């Protein structure tokens, strides 16, 4: 996995690679790894999925509940806390590594969420097997106060140095613009990977396979 | 008959029957006296001893809370020392804790929130003492009383028990800006010699504390020279 | 928990809530038991045939183990309460000591049982009365009463439910001490008709023997029945 | 630290404590409940104690999730019990079935909750009514539930003070062919059958189930219903 | 009387009943006199006498610690649970600091325990009044606890049935138990308690607990070979 | 490795407005084979088929645990769940085992009655769904089918075509696995009709 | 029976809830909240009859929050029993969220803390009105703005423009409401609405005040944080109403 | 508090527990539902509230789990209910648990009666412990297991339940026990017990003709089994027939009612015959 967040003047993007994988193989290549949070919050997942999509609902769900208390947009302090607080709790044994974008009233807000429950809130990000590779493309291009242009360019390219440098990483680039107003989520903003040799149709026609019983059942 | 049995039921009036029922115990209990100053607190407590053979220092209605600290139990005895164990535990949490003497304002705080406590429960009942808190910690010297209600109020002066009503005449003639301890002491015990009832209670002593400069901001018994 | 004490002293030294539990037994419908030889009978009245009540057969005398049956009177809800306790006590001990559960054992557990009931705050007592009959390994028959109270007794004739005090009193005239697995059954439906309806249809009775429980059929019964209603006959002539 | 039932059958075989929380439940200011064909309009007047209220703070009706909505009568605080739980019950649903609860699913959660405190001990019934409203697989859905735990679907229904006479009118008024705008006019023009004094969009909250959403009217879109009734 | 069911019900006067009832629980317990010298306090317990040839025993005066001990009036059987209580708190205080639980702290403790039990709806007032007889540091101790949870250090005291006649014969001594002996100590303890007999009935072994504890005594309850010592040259004289 | 242990692979494949469930049939303790006639397919309804890889013990455990909530379900709510319901049920049920999970990897297919629109879901021992397009697999063979599944899966494919490609992956899968084998149950779910198809493979 | 359980009269009514609204009543006190266009006030009647108490240390008013402060109106062991809760309510929230709670959420959760005690027997109400006054911060725009929310026994919590609660809270609510027709009381000053509130006071205890005998929290946009007014600061006011 | 405690769970003087008797009297003020088993299947049919224009139906994809009277507890036992409503659902969501705790253990459809004596022992509880009311619902539970086949039980809020051939709870329970002894048979067909239970159910609610709109009709029966899937697990024994519980709509009860109408039609016949 690598997931990038980068704040630019009016919002944040986040960004995520596709590729799920079972050990050494692709389970699924086009898998979605940026999460609903809230209406103005999205949440990308490395580490193990299953405590990523858990933690991440999880959190969601509470926010959703805590916005019908207060009747109040929910900032991203409250989810980043909400975070921080359970990931902590399980030392790091909920092992779901986070990028939390979102824009409240007090601003852009992106930050990260280690295993182990601690917190970086900065202005770009990365998490995931390939965070460092794209981190060397953030930290070689992020300017502060860039158009909304600049930073999904620079976001794709982030994701683009793990898909082709890092091997868990791969596909295309999800990219999501969290702005004050709205939360617009790019599926495959880049498919740098499209196909390479068309698919070769093998034809096995009905009757191939040699079938011992057969049970049909119409509804 | 069902509406003042237990403190958990106001009445058609709004008020807790038992809460006042237990403050009746307070206002038919020996008379308790105090005085914040400057220099510091001074609690001097008339004790009806029931009895001729009563060592000295028998039923002390004043105990150290900590250092700096202490109850005067006007009321019930018994009750008002689970108050004392209480202000100890919190005064001893303070330190532990927080590293600080408790404020008086606090231990006052804490002291009326727990007899509140027993004010709120059918399980429960009111206890039957005020304490006076008199405390000598960064806050300065203050006094405190928590009734059986958990009603606090911080006092320059304060009189409970059944010469209530003359005992504050008396402390009213005193000037509070002015006066030190040591006359304190005198004059307080004083008092509580003259608010006495000679016929009624025979037997008795005045139990008198204090916590200023002198006593190095910790909370004593005065000497028994001092007393008369 | 609600843990409020519900059976208490009265002035007089009297369990109220004890003797009540004993007012719902004597409602109840009349069980006897009568120990012979080599046979336990235990006899229940039931409460009369409804066209209703489903035609395939449900027994009122309960099986506790192979050894161990037992016909109640009171509450039927309780005492459904108590055999399951007792059934499971049964299987809870040939567990934890290979052994079968000898039928005083279980008895004492039961009424062990209805006595807790008698002393546990949050509870009424059960508003059951109990007789357990049956065979020891070794061979030996035992005939068991248990009341509300939890006090237990080994009679060799007993009645519980409506009645009980008119039957006993009946039985302890009669009752002779070696008896047949017939005369004991005779015994059984003479000394249940003493209060129960005239009817042969009400009793249902079970014969425990060593190894052997049989419910009489009403076929079985009904000579019983006839043979028994004609002594009953020649009774009320001499008097 | 009670754990004795406060609610005991009567020798009639009454529940007297339900009926008394019903009667509770009763006491509340109207509010009412139309289905249509395409959605569904939950109205409840907010008649605030004196204009010094900040009548945005008063809340009649709430969203228990994105697809469902409740009003109430009766007890005000105990309906909060209710709504908080409710809301609980939709975001477990939601975790476990990645899918919004069925109103079905939820009103029966609702119900155990109202017999739960009819029976478990120490606590007296709620003394309110809700008006459920949402929309499901199973199409659009108007529920009533009650202190007693019983709940019924409703094309249309009242609950609180005038309930009876905002019955018979509703009954009168609605259609089986009734759609949103129509039926929203309908529920607008039963509470002001019994108003006193003019309705206001500070006055009267006003929730639609209508698509597949949950949502309370603002003040805006309240006043254009306002301004046709 | 509609406010002397429970123990939290306060009356309109500002009494607490179940207390006051417990306490006669304690007046109608059988005497027990307790009396204190310069370096000894010495409790003496009249037993039930036995009538004709026929006698009971019903432990009434207990050891706590080596330095303590106690003579209880009332419920015996709260008194045994007091009785378990200190032992264990005294054991734990010897446990920590190999040194008896000080007086005054272990007076503190029972008033304390007293009080948990006259507040909550669950609990009741211990219908037992103790005289607990201690040495320490600080010399000999003499405590009457009482149900109330009030501890009053006494220079003497009595308890029980009759008590009032023997704290009127206490009244007129007392004042001089700090010059006393410990075997004049005793005859005061005795004589006290002999004013609280029915009637007739004189203090012999087989009817009078006496026990001891001082300086370089530990707490011993003296019955028989060992009361006689006192008792069979004892008798009563106005 | 506990999950090797039993043997046992299960793919499922998507096509248009149809899906295939297919598994082998052997259940094993390591390498000694205990039965040739263990499908590990279940069906929760018309629309929804599940199979179960991993441990055995777990795989019957968790078969019922899940018959248990599914019944439930279908009496509370008065309706059948549907696949993205069931799968999203049945990632909270492995998820509440994170610390201690169940040795199993479900391998759902479902299809939506109405629209056709089909949903595989395979899920990790502890609930991490994989919702992909074409087909999902699990089991000791796995590594091997998604090599045959990537090959022959097109997206577009009548029933007929998805069986014949998902029972030449499964067989050709399987030949290559020691702990699978002992030919395929296959389930061909349509919107209209389900087939079920027991495939001759080899006795290996 | 009804009377002395928290159960249902056949009224639908429950009594020891209508009865903890005359425990705030009994003590005789008055305060009065306002909310102005950028400020909250709360000013409580601070009568100690005694020359010998402390006035220092009676407060109707407490600190919840350095945001949220709070004026109780009835037992005042009860209301300080709530500020505890409140305290505790707040602090948990700030730790459970990383965030002050809103002073619409805490009202909420003090609303739902009195709904227990009136639903589980044996549990006495705390007899007590709780006015908490804050500002909250709009999510439109960032702007913070001047927040009245009472909770009552019952557990019925509510937003107010102005509020009264205590002795004469009839006559005082009577006063506020004929001065809301006049002005807009949302587009007031600071100093006017102050005026409003003491005039309030004054026109409902039917005598004037001392700044001695009144205490006078404040939150505002400028300075959010929750201060107790200085006796200067209320001198200047009560002139200012005198003349006026 | 303990001042105010009604003492639920306590003995009367007469050795009844009062807060039982009670919640039977609770059972009749509620709708009568008549319960008949036949050697083809069990009836249950129920009186329905009145209807209300403005009731609607809850759009259920499902029309054979629930009505407003019958409820099916697991595919082979069904049930009606009469008293305290949301008692009933509190008490059959506990049943549908049991019924599928034991197919989780056993993996066998629960024994109807093994439900009514778990669903009876519950009840039985709020009887003796924990100073609450009883539930105030009886049940007919009805089902078919390979024990006993077709059963037919009635539940009491003291805990006590019994097996019957036919029977009544709710409103005119007495009235419809008279007219069940009298017309029930050993061999009758389902549509011969269906003909009676609304025949009995007419006569007790006192109609000329049976009120379509205040019956529900459920069935317990057998039918063919379908969903075999046999290759999935080849080992399992599949029974020919499968019991299904079915809640009969308007249309489906229609000619059963009509024939129930001409029934007591030719019965009031023959009593204008037997005055000639």
């Amino acid at each position: 996995t690598t997931i990038v967040g980068v704040v630019y003047r009016d919002g944040v993007v986040l960004g995520a690679d596709t590729r799920a994988t079972e050990g050494s193989i692709v389970a699924d290549k086009r898998c979605r790894k940026i999460h609903y949070m809230a209406p103005n919050i999205m949440c990308c997942g490395a580490g193990t999925s299953a405590d990523t999509e858990a933690v991440t609902n999880m959190v969601s769900s509470h926010l959703a509940l805590h916005r019908l208390e207060t009747g109040k947009q929910s900032r991203v302090l409250e989810a980043l806390t909400l975070l921080k607080r359970h990931l902590y709790r399980y030392q790091g044994h909920v092992s779901a590594a986070l990028v939390l974008g979102g824009v409240d009233v007090e601003g852009p807000f992106l930050a990260t969420i280690a295993p182990h429950g601690s917190t970086d809130r900065l202005p770009f990000v990365t998490m995931g097997s390939g965070s460092i590779a794209a981190m060397a493309q953030l930290e070689a291009a992020y300017k502060d106060n860039m158009t909304c242009e600049e930073a999904k360019e620079l976001v794709a390219s982030a994701i683009r140095k793990g898909i082709f440098n890092d091997p868990y990483s791969g596909t295309q680039v999800d990219v999501c613009v969290i702005t004050k107003d709205k939360t617009e989520l790019t599926i495959g903003y880049d498919k740098p990977n499209e196909r390479m040799y068309p698919r070769q149709e093998v034809l096995l026609p009905p009757g191939t396979t040699p079938v011992l019983k057969e049970e049909i059942r119409q509804l | 008959s069902g509406h003042d049995q237990s403190t958990d039921v106001f009445s058609a009036e709004g008020r807790v029957f038992q809460v006042e029922y237990a403050g009746k115990a307070v206002d038919n209990s020996s008379t308790a006296v105090a005085a914040c100053c400057k220099d510091g607190v001074v609690v001097a407590v008339e004790k009806v001893h029931t009895s001729r053979m009563l060592e000295k220092g028998s039923n002390n209605r004043i105990h150290a809370v900590d250092r700096q600290a202490g109850i005067c139990i006007c009321g019930l005895l018994p009750d008002g020392r689970a108050i004392v164990s209480r202000a100890r535990q919190e005064a001893e949490n303070s330190r532990d804790i927080f590293a600080t003497p408790i404020r008086g304002s606090v231990l006052a705080n804490r002291v009326g929130e727990f007899m509140h406590a027993y004010t709120t429960h059918f399980a429960y009942r009111p206890f039957g003492c005020s304490a006076i808190i008199a405390s000598y910690a960064d806050d300065g010297p203050q006094l405190f009383v928590s009734d059986p209600s958990g009603t606090v109020a911080g006092y320059y002066g304060v009189a409970l028990g059944k010469a209530k009503t003359v005992a504050k005449s008396e402390l009213e003639k005193l000037d509070f800006s002015s006066l030190t301890c040591d006359e304190a002491v005198g004059k307080l015990a004083s008092i509580l010699h003259e608010v006495h009832d000679k016929q009624k209670d025979k037997l008795y002593e005045v139990e008198v504390a204090w916590v200023c400069d002198k006593s190095d901001r910790k909370f004593v018994h005065v000497p028994a020279d001092m007393v008369p | 928990s609600y843990d409020r004490a519900i059976t208490v002293f009265s002035p007089d030294g009297h369990l109220f809530q004890v003797e009540y539990a004993q007012e719902a037994v004597k409602k109840g419908l009349a069980a006897v038991g009568v120990l012979g030889s080599d046979s336990v009978v235990i006899a229940v009245e039931k409460k009369s045939a409804v066209k209703l009540q489903d035609s395939r057969t449900i027994r009122k005398i309960y099986k506790v183990d192979a050894n161990i049956y037992l016909a109640f009177a009171g509450l039927s809800a309780d005492a459904r309460v108590l055999i399951n306790k007792a059934q499971l006590e049964c299987q809870r001990f040939s567990l934890n000591y290979e052994d079968t559960m000898d039928v005083d054992m279980l008895v004492r557990y039961v009424a062990g049982v209805q006595q807790k009931s008698t002393q546990s705050g949050g509870s009424r007592p059960f508003g059951v009365a109990t007789v357990i009959g049956g065979f020891n390994e070794d061979g030996k028959p035992h005939l068991w009463k248990t009341d509300p109270s939890g006090m237990c007794s080994a009679w060799r004739a007993v009645a519980i439910g409506r009645h009980d005090q008119t039957v006993i009193e009946y039985m302890e005239k009669s009752y002779k001490d070696g008896m047949s697995r017939d005369e004991c059954v005779h015994f059984a439906i003479k000394s249940l008709l003493e209060v129960v309806e005239s009817g042969s249809r009400n009793i249902e009775l079970l014969v425990l023997q060593y190894k052997e429980a049989r419910y009489l059929t009403e076929e079985e019964l009904q000579k019983f029945v006839v043979e028994v209603e004609k002594e009953r006959e020649e009774e009320a002539a001499a008097k | 630290e009670a754990f004795y039932g406060l609610t005991t059958f009567s020798p009639s075989g009454k529940l007297i404590q339900i009926e008394y929380a019903t009667t509770a439940a009763g006491k509340g200011t109207t509010a009412l409940g139309v289905k249509a064909t395409d959605g569904v309009v939950i109205a409840a007047k907010k008649k605030a104690p004196s204009t010094l209220v900040d009548a945005s703070s008063i809340q009649k009706v709430f969203v228990l999730d994105e697809h469902v909505g409740c009003t109430y009568s009766g007890m005000g605080p105990d309906c909060r019990v209710l709504i908080d739980s409710a809301r609980k019950n939709c975001q477990q649903y939601k975790l476990m079935y990645n899918e919004p609860i069925p109103i079905s699913q939820l009103v029966r959660k609702i119900s155990a909750i109202y017999q739960e405190f009819t029976q478990s001990g120490g606590v007296r019934p709620f003394g309110c009514s809700l008006l459920v409203a949402g929309v499901d697989a199973n199409g659009y859905h108007l529920y009533q539930v009650d202190p007693s735990g019983t709940f019924w679907a409703w094309k249309a229904t009242a609950i609180g003070t005038g309930s009876p006479d905002a019955k018979a009118f509703l009954e009168k008024r609605y259609t089986v062919d009734m759609e949103l705008e129509d039926a929203v006019h309908t529920a607008l023009l039963t509470l002001k059958e019994g108003f006193d004094g003019q309705m206001t969009s500070e006055n009267t909250q006003v929730g639609r189930v209508v698509e597949n959403r949950f949502e309370i009217l603002s003040v805006d879109q309240l006043r254009d219903y306002l301004d046709q009734i | 009387n509609e406010y002397d069911s429970d123990i939290t019900t306060w009356s309109p006067t500002g009494r607490l009943f179940q207390i006051e009832y417990a306490n006669e629980a304690v007046n109608n317990g059988s005497a027990t006199v307790g009396v204190k010298g310069k370096n000894f306090v010495v409790l003496a317990a009249l037993k039930r006498s036995p009538v004709a040839e026929l006698s009971s025993y019903q432990e009434k005066v207990f050891e706590i610690d080596e330095h303590v001990g106690m003579s209880i009036s009332g419920l015996v059987a709260d008194g045994r649970v007091l009785a378990r209580y200190l032992r264990t708190e005294c054991m734990n205080y010897r446990y920590m600091y190999s040194n008896g639980m000080p007086m005054n702290q272990m007076a503190d403790m029972i008033g304390e325990k007293h009080q948990r039990h006259i507040q909550c709806s669950g609990k009741r007032p211990f219908g037992v009044g103790l005289l607990l007889a201690g040495y320490d540091r600080q010399g000999p101790h003499l405590y009457q606890t009482v149900p109330s949870g009030d501890v009053y250090d006494y220079k003497a005291t009595a308890m029980g049935v009759r008590s009032q006649a023997s704290r009127t014969y206490l009244e007129r001594h007392f004042e001089h138990f700090s010059d006393c002996t410990l075997d004049e100590l005793v005859t005061h303890a005795l004589k006290a308690l002999a004013s609280a007999t029915s009637e007739g009935i004189e203090l012999n072994v087989k009817n009078t607990t006496i026990a001891i504890v001082g300086k370089d005594t530990p707490f011993t309850i003296f019955e028989e070979e060992s009361a006689r010592k006192y008792l069979d040259g004892f008798k009563m004289r106005p | 490795s506990i999950m090797a242990y039993s043997g046992g692979s299960v793919m499922a494949m998507a096509g248009k407005e149809c899906f295939v469930i297919i598994s082998d049939n052997r259940l094993g303790e390591q390498l000694k084979t205990i039965s040739t006639e263990v499908p590990k397919l279940h069906v929760v309804n018309d629309s929804i088929v599940y199979g179960l890889t991993g441990l055995r013990t777990d795989q019957q455990t968790f078969a019922n645990k899940v018959q248990f909530r599914t019944e439930m379900y279908k009496l509370r709510e008065e309706r059948d769940i549907t696949g993205k319901a069931f799968a999203a049920m049945i990632t909270s049920m492995l998820y509440e085992a994170r610390f201690g999970p169940w040795f199993v990897e479900p391998v759902i297919g479902s299809i939506d009655k109405s629209t056709g629109e089909v949903y595989l879901c395979a899920t990790d021992l502890i609930g991490a769904p994989c919702e992909p397009e074409d087909y999902v697999c699990a089991g000791t063979a796995a590594e091997s089918l998604h090599g045959m599944c990537e090959a022959l899966w097109r997206p577009g494919m009548s029933p007929e075509e998805l069986f014949e490609i998902a029972a030449q992956a499964m067989l050709s899968a399987c030949d290559r696995d020691s702990l699978s084998g002992y030919g395929a149950v296959a389930m061909i779910v349509t919107k209209d009709k389900v087939t079920t198809r027991l495939i001759k493979g080899r006795k290996d | 029976f009804d009377k002395y359980i928290t159960v249902f009269s056949p009224e639908g009514s429950l009594y020891q809830v209508e009865y903890a609204f005359k425990a705030v009543t009994y003590p005789g006190l008055l305060t009065v909240a306002i909310r102005c266009k950028d400020a909250v006030l709360v000013v409580t009647q601070h009568l100690i009859p005694d020359r010998l108490m402390r006035p220092d240390s009676v407060t109707a008013l407490y600190e919840v929050t350095p945001n949220i402060g709070c004026c109780m109106t009835g037992r005042a062991p009860d209301g300080r029993a709530l500020v505890q809760r409140a305290r505790e309510e707040a602090s948990d929230y700030q730790y459970r969220y990383g965030v002050e709670i809103p002073i619409a959420v805490l009202a909420k959760r003090m609303g739902d803390k009195a709904q227990v005690r009136t639903q589980q027997a044996g549990l006495r109400p705390m007899g007590v009105v709780s006015t908490f006054i804050g500002m909250d911060q709009s999510d439109q725009d960032g702007s913070l703005k001047p927040q009245i929310y009472t909770v009552d026994p019952a557990g019925w919590t509510g937003g107010h423009i102005a509020c009264a609660a205590g002795k004469k809270q009839v006559e005082a609510m009577a006063f506020l409401e004929k001065r809301q027709k006049s002005t807009e009381l949302d587009a007031l000053t600071q100093k006017e609405a102050a005026m409003i509130a003491l005039a309030a006071l004054q026109s409902a205890i039917g005598t004037a005040v001392k700044a001695k005998e009144v205490e006078v929290g404040r939150c505002t946009a400028a300075n959010p944080a929750f201060q107790r007014v200085p006796n200067s600061e209320v001198e200047e006011w009560l002139t200012a109403v005198a003349e006026a | 508090s303990h001042r105010y405690d009604s003492r639920t769970t306590t003995f009367s003087p007469e050795g009844r527990l009062y807060q039982v008797e009670y919640a039977v009297e609770a059972i009749q003020q509620a709708g009568t539902v008549i319960g008949v088993c036949t050697k083809d299947g069990v009836v249950l049919a129920g009186e329905k509230m009145v209807p209300h224009p403005l009731f609607d139906s809850e759009s259920m994809q499902d029309k054979n789990t629930s009505g407003e009277k019958m409820y099916k507890i697991a595919e082979h036992i069904g049930c009606s209910v009469a008293g305290v409503t949301s008692d009933a659902y509190a008490l059959l969501n506990y049943a549908r648990l049991s019924a599928l705790r034991h197919q989780y253990t056993f993996q066998e459809p629960m024994a109807i009666e093994d439900l009514c004596r778990i669903l009876c022992d519950e009840k039985q509880l709020y009887t003796q412990y924990g100073g609450v009311r009883p539930y105030g619902v009886s049940f007919l539970l009805v089902g078919w297991d390979r024990y006993y086949g077709y059963q037919l039980y009635s539940t009491e809020p003291s805990g006590d339940y019994s097996a019957w051939s036919a029977y009544a709870i709710g409103q005119n329970d007495q009235v419809a026990h008279a007219l069940l002894k009298k017309d029930w048979h050993e061999s009758m067909t389902l549509e011969d017990g269906m003909l009676l239970a609304l025949r009995v159910l007419g006569k007790t609610m006192d109609t000329a003709k049976i009120d379509l709109d205040r019956v529900e009709v459920a069935v317990m029966r057998k039918v063919p089994a379908s969903n075999i899937d046999q290759l999935l697990d080849p080992f399992k024994h599949h029974p020919k027939t499968t019991p299904r519980f079915q809640i009969l709509t308007r249309s489906e009860l229609k000619p059963h009612a009509e024939r129930a109408d001409q029934a007591r039609e030719a019965e009031e016949k023959a009593e204008a015959e037997r005055q000639r």
